[PDB]
């Protein structure tokens, strides 16, 4: 998973 | 065990402002985005905000934009909707619900999921004011008798009614409130029961209106003679 | 902008195998999730990542997404299985997007309700409002007809019916039917009527009683 992280970028 | 308590909301005016909160734990807080989730009355599911897991970046759908914020304590295991300048529209059933996002190389590819779900709080946006109900008797003037509450008159929803303290479910009816013109809800929960328990057997409909603090236990039997 | 459809509802029978598609434009790289909502419960997560399943959802239910639809299927649908269903996934223009849902009906076979009627409490009759209610308990399919008659005078527009969502164990419906009148209005009047007409029966219902007569 992104660990928590809800957008990337 | 994986729990989300959420508190707040209820009845607020428009232009005015309502703060919800979900309260965390059974779970590793520090590494899961929380979000908030609503649902029109008989409509369907609309993603309302986000808030990621360390970074303290916040997410909102456009029909929520600057005046929605959503916040969160991991120091503390809450999350925060403070909704500001509601309106009629804002009317809805708020869950705050824990998602997971997944593993992709670059964006453009998104797998974003709900997992756990709270109870859901009824948000209601409107100019009129709070008012218990009155509680009815709903009693007959063949082998089976129906027996019932009215519950007249309250505002805003929602009421819960049980029978016998919760030892009577089976024959169980507890109707969808109706909006009378005067604007104000009204209800009837109803059970069935053999005609032979009638004056033997008594029937106790408890009445809970939560938003008023109303609380009534009101005995469904004939009219005495 | 991005739109996510589902239809507004779909019928099994029970034993066999529901079916609701989930549409739109290029779903092939996108990961659908699904939900089920039970009338006044929260939403479930039964389907996440097009196909895998959580752990204390039945083998019953299992997901699928082939080409521009997805697709929730649930293996010998029984009646505790109505509930409203709902398709998610994720796209640039609207972050997390929502199906409409979808209502599953189950299909019994025909019921005619049985059917009550209960005067107005003397405690109410001291607001001055009197409320006459008319149940008609566990019938199928939903469609049914109350019509009130005071002194045999058919009434209009001052009742209003509330219908419960499909029973989780029978599959049937039951509706309650409310006729609203003054305290004057209703002294005014002896004889009180709720007419029931359902494909179940072969001619109207009718449940009354006399005003006060215990």
């Amino acid at each position: 998973n992104t660990n928590g992280s809800w957008h990337i970028n | 065990e994986v729990q989300l308590v959420e508190s707040g909301g209820g009845l607020a005016q428009p232009g005015e402002s309502l703060r919800l909160s979900c309260a965390a734990s059974g779970f590793n807080f520090y590494t899961y985005a929380m979000t908030w989730v609503r649902q029109a009355p008989g409509k369907g599911l609309e993603w309302v905000s986000a808030s990621s897991s360390t970074d303290g970046t916040t997410y909102y759908a456009d029909s929520v934009k600057g005046r929605f914020t959503i916040s969160r304590d991991n120091s503390k295991n809450i999350l925060y909707l403070q909704m500001n300048s509601l309106k009629a529209e804002d009317t809805a059933t708020y869950y705050c619900a824990r998602a997971v996002v997944f593993t992709d190389s670059s964006a453009y590819y998104y797998s974003k999921y709900f997992d756990y779900w709270s109870q859901g709080t009824l948000v209601t946006v409107s100019s009129a004011s709070t008012k218990g109900p009155s509680v009815f008797p709903l009693a007959p003037s063949g082998g089976t008798a129906a027996l019932g509450c009215l519950v007249k008159d309250y505002f805003p929803e929602p009421v819960t009614v049980s029978w016998n303290s919760g030892a009577l479910t089976s024959g169980v009816h507890t109707f969808p409130a109706v909006l009378q013109s005067s604007g104000l809800y009204s209800l009837s929960s109803v059970v069935t029961v053999p005609s032979s328990s009638l004056g033997t057997q008594t029937y106790i409909c408890n009445v809970n209106h939560k938003p008023s603090n109303t609380k009534v236990d009101k005995k469904a039997e004939p009219k005495s003679c | 902008s991005y739109e996510l459809t589902q239809p507004p509802s779909v019928s099994v029978s029970p034993g066999q195998a529901a079916t609701i598609t989930c549409s739109g434009d290029k779903l092939g790289d996108k990961y659908v999730s699904w939900y089920q909502q039970r009338p006044g419960q929260s939403p479930l997560l039964v389907v996440y990542q097009d196909n895998k399943r959580p752990s204390g959802i039945p083998e019953r239910i299992s997901g699928s997404n082939s080409g521009n639809t997805a697709t929730l299927t649930i293996r010998g649908t029984r009646a505790m299985d109505e509930a409203d269903y709902y398709c998610q996934a994720w796209d640039s223009s609207t972050d997390v997007v929502f199906g409409g849902g979808t209502k599953l009906t189950v299909l019994r076979t025909v019921a005619a309700p049985s059917v009550f009627i209960f005067p107005p409490s003397d405690e109410q009759l001291k607001s001055g409002t009197a409320s006459v209610v008319c149940l008609l308990n566990n019938f199928y399919p939903r469609e049914a007809k109350v019509q009130w008659k005071v002194d045999n005078a058919l009434q209009s527009g001052n009742s209003q019916e509330s219908v419960t969502e499909q029973d989780s164990k029978d599959s049937t419906y039951s509706l309650s039917s409310t006729l609203t009148l003054s305290k004057a209005d209703y002294e005014k009047h002896k004889v009180y009527a709720c007419e029931v007409t359902h494909q179940g029966l072969s001619s109207p219902v009718t449940k009354s009683f006399n005003r006060g007569e215990c």
